[PDB]
């Protein structure tokens, strides 16, 4: 990182929409009852050129298929330079699909926690345990500097203080400061110590349906609707796909390349 | 130079001095300097113009001296003295144009017009009586290799910058740190911005620095040092720095901390001043450094703890501003301001007859190209041409 | 004054205030209350017509000009809606299940279109640019579209087989269609029962306000999916008795006419 | 120099004056809507403040020509100086601090009020025109800082809200496609006359002539009279400054200079 000085003179470049355009790829994640309301097997190609009317290459915008909420929020690999996920409303989800948007409308620095062996706390506002996997239960027992519980004992479990059952995806916040004992299922979960360095600009989220629910911060003093937080009323599905298509300078727009070098090694759909 | 503003103010005191009904007593070493100068010129050719769209026009001098008998002046008088001192107002101010419209780069000091060097001949300097004027008089000094003074009210010395840096960016400009900048003339007004307001500096926070290189040295500085820039205190889309894309600044006040003026000259602090606004005084500096501070307040109210969140996103960005406005100064070197109106009228006489632009100044005059390269060469065609334009304005 | 998109209009920066013109607009304006019919079901008094108008000429109107107009529900009041009142005030109930609709109403009501008529059998359509949009009502209204390319052809779809079209309205009573611009579309609707027009989004309707009864921000009238914008005329109440929604409506009649701009 | 210029215009000889930040605009603090309607929510227009030797105009499009051709809003502002100035040094920067915090602005009638959001852009194609008796005579484009207007009796500030055709996230939300606009695009525009020569008598910020005048009226209680607005105001005298207003004031002018050589 070094000091950008800049001159306020300067003259605007030209739109570079195009170019940006043709030279990146945007994946859209939907439902596969969207898939199945469509009911059409050359939709993908459809799509594919109306997009092509809207500028984008062929073979840039990628289709991808999630089968719901839960399932997709297990490891999402988010793979074009921009990613739209049309994530369908459930009232009974309402937390859910926001933590799904907290996984993928942020930047995330995790480590393994091998929580058989040592004692972990979460250390600022910032550090959380984000849990994946089939099945995610987490129970938790505050500790303290003697190595007590807090209504909670370390020789038995049942003692431990419920947090999360049943869970494709949860993330656990606790009080800083203290140590936690930890009783998650390693065999159908995975709990990382994590930060949440900042805003994924190159994800946006759009809500199909429903209201403002989405809290992709644990502060319960903030409720962000960042740009790239989407909500679109809808009745059939492949109007949600026309407006996806017709508007997608405005999502882009809303979007910014991910910036982020990242230590790992994933596959992306990239030109 | 010296001859030029002699013979002009000769015949300024004689348009003045030379009027119906006043006593000859009043006068009368007036006429003998107006004769003198009469006797001096008298027989002699001059030739100006021929650059640009100036005409040329030829000059020659064959007139009789004024009475020295009266003891009160008529009518009669004054119209006999107003003729000749029309036709030697005509060349002076002629001579004055073809002066200011030519430069020269090695020896920009010295007469660039015919008629004026011939007019720095030895013959000539009989002419010559009191040079009172402060360019005339710092032209003097100069040739004597004195130490000069201009006083500026307002003195243009900050060529016109409006720029940012930006210390802490990313692609998406949502967590900007840094500053942004105008000098133009004699203010300066800055603004640090941190849209995290500090959140995560070491001790809450944000050191902000601001240098600002005068091309010349000023003396005797008076200053203005308030501490907000109203001109950095409104959202603005701003372009980028490549200027590919623009981003955006939501600005929020708050008082800057720790604020510390410092004047430098070559490299050493000469004033300084903490937490200090309104009127403080810059004996002798070429450079000013700002340093200013934005301290997180470790008390808020319900709405100002709402303006700045933990995290992300920061839609209220913390900003600090300074202003800094020079009203009066001394310079060793002639510079614009904003009282005076040699620069407008060298300006004016190049731009009426067209005069190509020439190696020494920048096309049109434009000061800030002028101040931003303000070279030695430069500067002694600066001062030649501003001593030709105040001698003019004597007159016209 | 009026819409002086035309000429310049000049002002100065002293020009005194006038006083306030809420007692002459009242008393120069015809006032219109839409709500549906639930609400006159659980209103047994058959004269609560007139309590609400002598309510409201206690709040300063003329004992002519406040009316009431009812409405079965939300997708019957989406037929071809009349607003023919100076101030229009729709007292609109919330439902979950009809978000789209509840939004496709209000985005007609709280905007203004100009729209042209539209021939599905005669011609191909398009749509300019984000103002336009299909607006298609009546009785039920089942719309397929097949975009076609530069050749005519179709895509995802044959011109001749209907049923290769691609659904985007199934018995609906008003609906917007929103397609991706500058593409043909062959276009199949339910003609004897459904009248479709090519609309451009004019601008926003300021004589029209609708309250939201009960629920939460549902209302999307912009088919970017980037913005969801909430006018000061689109309003939201908690309810449990529709006497108080009236009575609530009529007391702060000065806060909702102030939110509206008068017919022009 | 008062003498001096008495004396030249008994002769008809061009006279000088040469003013410090001459007060050479009647303060008007007015606008124009080129595009508005009565709930006043999507407007374009300018708004000025022409006072003393400071003109502060600021053109706003609350779509932020998003409709306009070429995405390019072209605004003009007009200065009409009620005498000509020559060897001017005039100052210009980008922005007009007075016109970029929102403000509730009263109707032009004075019916009602709207609102005013504004978020400040650069000007665009900046074009200043000093002009005399209709013909051009001094041009910058797009210069900012110190600029000469060696001879001119009007002065045609012409400059363009350009949308910036690339925004990033935060920048894009600020300007929708289409209504409600809650952030409305202003670019700025100030021009001060630092110094100038007037043929004419001009009040000006370093001279006493024009105060010391209204002093002495003020102080024994003249009444008005047929020449000059009561109290010698300056607006109503600089807006109807007429030859017999210019003689008379070029009288009182001078015999207050000659009065304070010795008050
Ligand atoms: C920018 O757009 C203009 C307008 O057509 C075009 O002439 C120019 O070549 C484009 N590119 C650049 C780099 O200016
Ligand atoms: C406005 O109100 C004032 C204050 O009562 C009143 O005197 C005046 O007549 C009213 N009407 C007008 C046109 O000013
Ligand atoms: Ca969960
Ligand atoms: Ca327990
Ligand atoms: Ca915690
Ligand atoms: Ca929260
Ligand atoms: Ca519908
Ligand atoms: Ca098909
Ligand atoms: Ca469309
Ligand atoms: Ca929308
Ligand atoms: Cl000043
Ligand atoms: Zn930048
Ligand atoms: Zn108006
Ligand atoms: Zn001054």
């Amino acid at each position: 990182n070094l000091p950008i000085t800049g001159s306020m003179d300067t003259a605007y470049a030209n739109s570079t929409q195009e170019e940006t355009f043709l030279t990146s790829t945007l994946c859209l994640y939907y439902p596969t009852e969207a898939a199945t309301e469509i009911n059409d097997n050359s939709w993908k190609d459809t799509l594919s050129q109306l997009f092509l009317t809207k500028g984008w290459p062929t073979g840039s915008v990628y289709f991808k298929e999630y089968t719901d909420i839960a399932s997709f929020s297990v490891d999402p690999q988010l793979y074009c330079d921009y990613n739209v996920v049309l994530m369908k409303y459930d009232a009974t989800l309402q937390l859910d699909m926001s933590e799904l948007a907290d996984l993928i409308l942020n930047e995330w620095l995790c480590n393994p926690m091998d929580i058989t062996l040592y004692y972990y706390q979460q250390t600022d506002e910032a550090n959380k345990w984000i849990s994946m996997g089939s099945s995610c239960t987490i129970k938790v027992c505050p500790l303290n500097t003697q190595t007590l519980g807090i209504g909670c004992l370390t020789t038995d479990t049942a003692t431990f203080e419920e947090v999360a059952t049943a869970e494709k995806l949860v993330i656990t916040d606790v009080v800083d400061g203290v140590n936690h004992k930890l009783d998650v299922t390693t065999a159908t979960c995975t709990i990382r110590n994590c930060k949440k360095l900042g805003p994924r600009e190159n994800v946006a989220v759009i809500q199909v349906g429903g209201s403002d629910v989405l809290d992709i911060t644990a502060d319960p003093t903030t409720a962000p609707q960042t740009e790239r937080m989407m909500r679109i009323n809808w009745k059939k599905w492949w109007q949600v796909f026309y407006t996806v298509v017709d508007y997608v300078n405005q999502i882009i727009q809303a979007m910014s390349k991910r910036s982020r070098s990242l230590n790992s090694a994933a596959f992306y759909y990239r030109i | 130079m010296d001859v030029l503003y002699s013979l002009s103010k000769t015949l300024k005191d004689a348009r003045d001095k030379i009027v119906e009904g006043t006593l000859y007593s009043n006068v009368s070493d007036l006429i003998q300097q107006f004769n003198q100068m009469i006797i001096t010129m008298n027989g002699n050719e001059f030739q100006t113009g021929g650059i640009g769209n100036l005409p040329i026009r030829n000059w020659n001098f064959d007139f009789g001296l004024l009475g020295t008998t009266l003891l009160n002046l008529d009518a009669n008088y004054v119209e006999t003295a107003r003729n000749t001192i029309d036709y030697f107002v005509d060349f002076v101010d002629n001579v004055c144009m073809d002066e200011m419209v030519r430069e020269s780069q090695r020896n920009g000091i010295a007469p660039q017009s015919d008629s004026l060097r011939k007019l720095s001949g030895i013959k000539f300097k009989r002419i010559n009586f009191d040079n009172s004027s402060e360019y005339i008089e710092n032209w003097n000094l100069q040739n004597r290799r004195q130490r000069t003074g201009f006083t500026f009210h307002k003195p243009n010395i900050f060529p016109y910058s409006a720029s940012f840096t930006l210390n802490r960016s990313q692609p998406a400009h949502d967590n900007l740190m840094g500053t942004m900048w105008l000098n133009a003339g004699s203010e300066i007004q800055v603004a640090g911005f941190d849209y995290s307001c500090a959140i995560n500096a070491p001790a809450n926070i944000q050191q902000f620095e601001h240098i600002v290189q005068l091309r010349r040295v000023l003396t005797t500085a008076t200053i203005t040092l308030l501490p907000d820039a109203e001109r950095f205190s409104f959202p603005r889309v701003i372009n980028s720095a490549d200027g590919a894309t623009t981003w955006y600044f939501n600005p929020v006040i708050l008082r800057p901390n720790n604020v510390e003026v410092e004047f430098l000259l070559n490299g050493q602090i000469i004033n300084t001043y903490q937490a200090r606004f309104g009127t403080i005084i810059a004996r002798n500096f070429d450079t000013i450094r700002l340093s200013f501070q934005l301290m997180r307040p470790p008390n808020m109210t319900p709405a100002v703890a709402a303006l700045f969140p933990n995290a992300q996103p920061f839609e209220h960005h913390a900003t600090v501003g300074l202003t800094l406005r020079i009203e009066s100064a001394v310079c060793e070197s002639v510079l614009a301001d904003a009282s005076k109106t040699m620069l407008a009228n060298v300006t004016s006489v190049r731009q009426e007859y067209a005069i190509p632009v020439g190696p020494v100044f920048p096309p049109g005059m434009n000061w800030t190209d002028l101040i931003t390269n303000y070279s030695p060469s430069r500067e002694d065609n600066l001062q030649r041409v501003f001593t030709v334009a105040s001698i003019r304005s004597m007159l016209v």
